């Protein structure tokens, strides 16, 4: 299953993810293919954002659906 | 000018022409990675 990511530079990401795969997973092979530390990361799927600790099915994203990838500093 | 939006997808952040249409954190973010 794939899904597609699409960045603030308009490029889109494809992820090889299972709809089992927590939004950490997905965040974390982001990180692997664009080097972006995962708490820099805001995924956003039909204009709500994702908790961590959920999985993809839990938001019904399916096979080729388009989440939004918006990046935020963080300084605690 | 008129306020405009970032043009990043899913930014709420209003953009500013010496960043192109984006927010600042976005154009910080763009300038490292895109
Ligand atoms: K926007
Ligand atoms: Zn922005």
């Amino acid at each position: 299953m794939q899904i597609f990511v699409k960045t603030l530079t308009g490029k889109t990401i494809t992820l090889e993810v299972e709809p089992s795969d927590t939004i950490e997973n997905v965040k974390a092979k982001i990180q692997d293919k664009e080097g972006i530390p995962p708490d820099q990361q805001r995924l956003i799927f039909a204009g709500k954002q994702l908790e961590d600790g959920r999985t993809l099915s839990d938001y019904n994203i399916q096979k080729e659906s388009t989440l939004h990838l918006v990046l935020r500093l963080r300084g605690g | 000018p008129p306020k405009q939006r970032c043009r990043a997808p899913a930014c709420d952040h209003f953009g500013n022409a010496k960043c192109n249409g984006y927010c600042n954190e976005c154009f910080q973010f763009k300038q490292m990675y895109g």
